[PDB]
RNA sequence: AGGUUAAAACUCAAAUGAAUUGACGGGGGCCCGCACAAGCGGUGGAGCAUGUGGUUUAAUUCGAUGCAACGCGAAGAACCUUACCUGGUCUUGACAUCCACGGAAGUUUUCAGAGAUGAGAAUGUGCGAACCGUGAGACAGGUGCUGCAUGGCUGUCGUCAGCUCGUGUUGUGAAAUGUUGGGUUAAGUCCCGCAACGAGCGCAACCCUUAUCCUUUGUUGCCAGCGGUCCGGCCGGGAACUCAAAGGAGACUGCCAGUGAUAAACUGGAGGAAGGUGGGGAUGACGUCAAGUCAUCAUGGCCCUUACGACCAGGGCUACACACGUGCUACAAUGGCGCAUACAAAGAGAAGCGACCUCGCGAGAGCAAGCGGACCUCAUAAAGUGCGUCGUAGUCCGGAUUGGAGUCUGCAACUCGACUCCAUGAAGUCGGAAUCGCUAGUAAUCGUGGAUCAGAAUGCCACGGUGAAUACGUUCCCGGGCCUU
């Protein structure tokens, strides 16, 4: 907005592990207010996911989006003249935001049966660094990178 | 652009309702319809009676009208003749005994609908609009108004392009909920065609 | 369609014009500008001519138009196609 | 609306009450799970012989002071526009404009 | 190359200078708004609903018709409505007044006719003046024309922060000042400065509602402690509580700290249900578009008068090569189907809402309580949750279309109703260019009610349930405000 007038706001911790990091990946892939449907497919998908691995749900999420947060991305800026895609530093809420909502979406791509099984699968993938979300994140870092010289307009 | 009716918005705030009776739906239409034809021919009856307001109640199965008048003695007649001839046609629209009572408009300087109509019948017998208006605006300053504006609209002097003039003295506070704004309109018949005035009248705030 | 419990319909104009003729034999063409009644069991044969808003078209009632109203069979649109 | 339209609500109004009760009995008749077939019948050809504007169906709510046929109210018995300038003007008990 | 000297015919009623107020700029500066950006969900594609253009028609009645017409007037066209068409009919007349004369008014039936109506035929004759019939002529009647003659009412820029006046002063004058400037604010909000000093209309406040608490009152509403109990606030009771609705309390940048021009204010903290306009509504300045409406009504003028008035039946407003707008339902597994099982708010009802019970596969029917309602009825909330199944298929997705058989409202559902049952099982597998809404209890999604109304919502108006994402920023797009050029 013009004013800046916009704090923040709390959102309550997931019921099963208490993390305000696993609860917004709820909220990304809600739909139409639905939450409780949301929480149990990610609750479902997360034990998959601890099971094909050692870890804990918890540190088989983070793993996951260590390797889908993206650090740079290009913002467009026009300027006297034209308009060059300016590569900016990704601040830290927003790494999250982006890694959880490129997974979400990447699931729903898939061809599995349940969308529990198709968010396991990619939940899978981001900790080999393979399929879409994680494919994405290079992407965007293959642009940041080739637009590196416009590094301070 | 359009403003909200002075009187309908202040209806429960400063103002009272010119209708104050209780009805079901069976007959709330009933009621709506008979006050009309009473009022209908009320006005048409007392027209050089100098009629400001008529209230209507229904106490039980009965009607009173309040006749608000600055010519009160027109009204009444001789011995009470007259107003005993109404006293009648009402209890025959009404279809349920009748009883009138007769309240005193004094200064009707200060009453919207007494200004508007007496601007109305000026213009109805050829006055300069323009000399209407500015006499009831003085006259009512004069009376202690804390302020008016009149509005005249039409064919003023039979101009072939309609236009709206008016005047204002004094405060005027249309946005101020608790401002006494007494407010009416009148409508003239000359041989141009319907000119129409509204008058508003502010007596402070309360 | 009409309920069961209250039988089809018939205009009893049109009722007494059908009797006053199944027991003569006249075969002259029946004016009726009832396109809501009923085609009975009872006037397989002549000729009702009815009304389609702007004249009455006449229909030679056989067994099959039994249960359909006259309506039914006076078309009241005239329609040949856009540019046809 | 024209004069005559208006007063085609009258009649309608006047032949609904006149054929009251002799339309209430055959529609008795009819519904009559168990009168007979010829009856019935009867009863079905004698309704279609009273005069059509004696069905309250065939009745327009009007504005009782201008006679419009659309945006009535039955509470007021008036149009959206009748009943807008008598509210504004307290004619209307209890009636001011709402919020909430 | 051209320079220099230098006409006339003809033609126009101006051409021109400086300055003033606006508006505009692909001029400058400073601000704002779901205006971008960041996001989430849609439209444009499909089927269907609905409005419009067009075409068609005897008629497809009239109006609205960039934003600001197109689910608009219409909060509900089978007849009615109805204003249109075809045919059948009337002429002081369907609706008023006046006069003459006839008759109480009314009820009860017969024929002709589609009906209007016509001709009758019975019964009453009560209590002038009711109320009918007829006869004259003043007149009535018109949804006929002009919204570019009008009143009233409305849209719109825009809920934008503006728009002005008196006196004074400046200028030959149009005009200027005030209203600009320095800060500040959501705000022409406020402070300070100042040839201005004051005032008005706008802003804010006063109003409704929502969030906390108190007081009073305690049934049809309530059940904490009691006492019984068929475990049902069911009964005795209880006035605590939820709640109902009256009256009060509460928020003021008041308090604290810093900042700031010893100012206005701002940033943050405390307390508090609520914090800086708490949330939402109502409220629309001077004016603009000869904007909309003579078809709500009113009205100047014009026009028609055995007709452009009035009555009737049937038809039409529902047409259909096509084009657009607004919606609804989908394309599925975050789902479909089956079973079980929770938790709302708001509202309506007497020619009305209609329980129970029985009958029907069902829409409904018969019988028949209760309720003009915190009591009775509408009236099971649905999404949700548990268990099963389906296993990615044009399918157990989707439900268009069509056949057959019914129900209900209504004189009457052919044109042209809604709903039910059985069968049928279309397009559609996420939509080109393009385009719309939304900043929080919002979007999205899920049901519920109401007005209109005999019947007839996917529209409109209202109500709760679940319940997000994102906003770094103001360069760009659109609209706007202030100063300057
Ligand atoms: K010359
Ligand atoms: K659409
Ligand atoms: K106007
Ligand atoms: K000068
Ligand atoms: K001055
Ligand atoms: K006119
Ligand atoms: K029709
Ligand atoms: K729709
Ligand atoms: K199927
Ligand atoms: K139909
Ligand atoms: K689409
Ligand atoms: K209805
Ligand atoms: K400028
Ligand atoms: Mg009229
Ligand atoms: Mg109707
Ligand atoms: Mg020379
Ligand atoms: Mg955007
Ligand atoms: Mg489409
Ligand atoms: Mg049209
Ligand atoms: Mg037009
Ligand atoms: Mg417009
Ligand atoms: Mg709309
Ligand atoms: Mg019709
Ligand atoms: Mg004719
Ligand atoms: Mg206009
Ligand atoms: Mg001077
Ligand atoms: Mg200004
Ligand atoms: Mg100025
Ligand atoms: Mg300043
Ligand atoms: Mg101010
Ligand atoms: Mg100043
Ligand atoms: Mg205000
Ligand atoms: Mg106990
Ligand atoms: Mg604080
Ligand atoms: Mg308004
Ligand atoms: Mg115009
Ligand atoms: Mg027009
Ligand atoms: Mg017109
Ligand atoms: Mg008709
Ligand atoms: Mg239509
Ligand atoms: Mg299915
Ligand atoms: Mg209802
Ligand atoms: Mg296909
Ligand atoms: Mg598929
Ligand atoms: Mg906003
Ligand atoms: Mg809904
Ligand atoms: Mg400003």
């Amino acid at each position: 907005p013009r004013r800046r007038v916009i704090g923040q706001r709390k959102i309550l911790p997931d019921p099963k592990f208490g993390s305000e990091l696993l609860a917004k990946f709820v909220n990304i892939l809600m739909v139409d207010g639905k939450k409780s449907t949301a929480e149990s497919i990610v609750y479902s998908a997360l034990e998959t996911l601890a099971q094909r691995s050692g870890k804990s749900e918890l540190e088989a999420f983070e793993v996951a989006l260590e390797n889908v947060r993206p650090t740079v991305e290009v913002k467009s800026r026009r300027v006297g003249g034209s308009t060059y895609q300016v590569p900016v530093e990704v601040r830290p809420v927003r790494r999250n935001a982006l890694a959880m909502r490129w997974i979400v979406e990447a699931a729903r791509k898939r061809g599995d049966k349940s969308m529990a099984l198709r968010l396991a699968n990619e939940l899978s993938d981001a900790a080999e660094n393979k399929g879409t979300a994680v494919k994405k994140r290079e992407d965007v870092h293959r642009m940041a990178e080739a637009n590196k010289a416009f590094a301070h307009y | 652009g359009q403003k909200v009716h002075p009187n309908g918005i202040r209806l429960g705030i400063v103002k009272p309702w010119n209708s104050t009776w209780f009805a079901n739906t069976k007959e709330f239409a009933d009621n709506l319809d008979s006050d009309f034809k009473v009022r209908q021919y009320l006005t048409k009856e007392l027209a050089k009676a100098s009629v400001s307001r008529i209230v209507i109640e229904r106490p039980a199965k009965s009607i009173r009208v309040t006749i608000h008048t600055a010519r009160p003695g027109i009204v009444i007649g001789k011995k009470g003749e007259d107003v005993e001839k109404l006293r009648k046609v009402v209890a025959d629209i009404a279809g349920v005994p009748a009883q009138i009572n007769i309240a005193e408009v004094r200064k009707p300087e200060l009453d919207a609908k007494l200004v508007a109509d007496s601007i109305t019948s000026q213009l109805e017998r050829r006055v300069m609009f323009r000399r209407a208006m500015k006499r009831a605006v003085q006259n009512a300053m004069r009376l202690g108004a804390k302020g008016i504006k009149v509005e005249v609209s039409g064919r003023l002097g039979g101009a072939e392009i309609a236009r709206t003039e008016w005047y204002r003295e004094g405060r005027v506070p249309l946005h101020t909920l608790r401002a006494d704004i007494d407010y009416n309109t009148s409508e003239a018949h000359t041989t141009y065609g319907v000119i129409g005035v509204k008058v508003w009248i502010f007596k402070g705030e309360i | 369609p009409r309920s069961l419990k209250k039988g089809p319909f018939i205009d009893l104009h049109l009722l007494k014009k059908v009797e006053k003729a199944v027991e003569s034999g006249d075969k002259k063409p029946l004016r009726t500008w009832s396109r809501r009644s009923t085609i009975f069991p009872n006037m397989i044969g002549l000729t009702i001519a009815v009304h389609n808003g702007r004249q009455h078209v006449p229909v030679f009632v056989t067994d099959e138009m039994v249960g359909h109203k006259l309506g039914e069979f006076a078309p009241t649109r005239t329609y040949r196609g856009h540019a046809a | 609306a024209k004069q005559s339209m208006k007063a085609r609500e009258v009649k309608r109004v006047a032949l609904a009450d006149k054929y009251f009760a002799k339309r209430a009995e055959l529609k008795a008749i009819i519904s009559d799970v168990n009168a007979s077939d010829e009856d019935r019948w009867n009863a079905v050809l004698k309704l279609q012989t009273l005069p059509r504007d004696s069905s309250p169906s065939r009745q327009r709510n009007r504005c009782r002071q201008t006679g419009r046929p659309h945006g009535f109210l039955r509470k007021f018995g008036l149009s959206r526009i009748k009943v807008r300038e008598a509210a504004m003007r307290g004619e209307i008990p209890g009636l001011k404009k709402a919020s909430w």
